[PDB]
C-alpha cells in the first residue's frame, strides 16, 4: 500500500506510456516507448508484456495494473546500456536528458538534477552502474 | 520525484530482455 506521494509519482510515470491520455496503455503506445529506447520488440512481444500485467483481460494497461507490476543481472546491465550513451561507466544528467526527451518528456536541467540526485549515492552527480543496480533492487 | 519515473523506464526494459 504505496503513499499519495509515491501514486502521483508513478501517474507521471503511467503517463509517459499513456501518449494519447485516454487512462489506456495500448501495444502500439508501448512499442512506441520501446523504440524510442532504442528497443524493437515484435507485435507478439509487446502482446506478452501486456499480457503478463493485464488484470482484466481487456488488451490494454490501466493505472492500477501499472502499479502491480512495479512490485537478472543480464537484464540490468542492458537498460544500464541504453542510459550510459557513450559507454563511459556513468549516467550524466545529459544523458539522462536525452533519454527523457527521446521519451517525450522535456524537461528542465533542475529536473534533470533531482532525478539524478535521487539515484546518486557516493555524491559526484552521476549514476553508476552499481548505484544503478541498486536503484533497481 | 521521478526516481518512479527511472525505474519504470529501467523495469520495463528489463521486462522485453526477459523474453529474447
Ligand atoms: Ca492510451
Ligand atoms: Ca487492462
Ligand atoms: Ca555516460
Ligand atoms: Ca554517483
Amino acid at each position: 500500500q504505496l503513499t499519495e506521494e509515491q501514486i502521483a509519482e508513478f501517474k507521471e510515470a503511467f503517463s509517459l506510456f499513456d501518449k494519447d491520455g485516454d487512462g489506456t496503455i495500448t501495444t502500439k503506445e508501448l512499442g512506441t516507448v520501446m523504440r524510442s529506447l532504442g528497443q524493437n520488440p515484435t507485435e507478439a512481444e509487446l502482446q506478452d508484456m501486456i499480457n503478463e500485467v493485464d488484470a482484466d483481460g481487456n488488451g490494454t494497461i490501466d493505472f492500477p495494473e501499472f502499479l502491480t507490476m512495479m512490485a537478472s543481472e543480464e537484464e540490468i546491465r542492458e537498460a544500464f546500456r541504453v542510459f550510459d550513451k557513450d559507454g563511459n561507466g556513468y549516467i550524466s544528467a545529459a544523458e539522462l536528458r536525452h533519454v527523457m526527451t527521446n521519451l517525450g518528456e522535456k524537461l528542465t536541467d533542475e529536473e534533470v538534477d533531482e532525478m539524478i540526485r535521487e539515484a546518486d549515492i557516493d555524491g559526484d552527480g552521476q549514476v553508476n552502474y552499481e548505484e544503478f543496480v541498486q536503484m533497481m533492487t | 520525484k521521478k526516481k518512479a519515473t527511472f525505474r519504470a523506464i529501467t523495469s520495463t526494459l528489463a521486462s522485453s530482455f526477459k523474453r529474447r
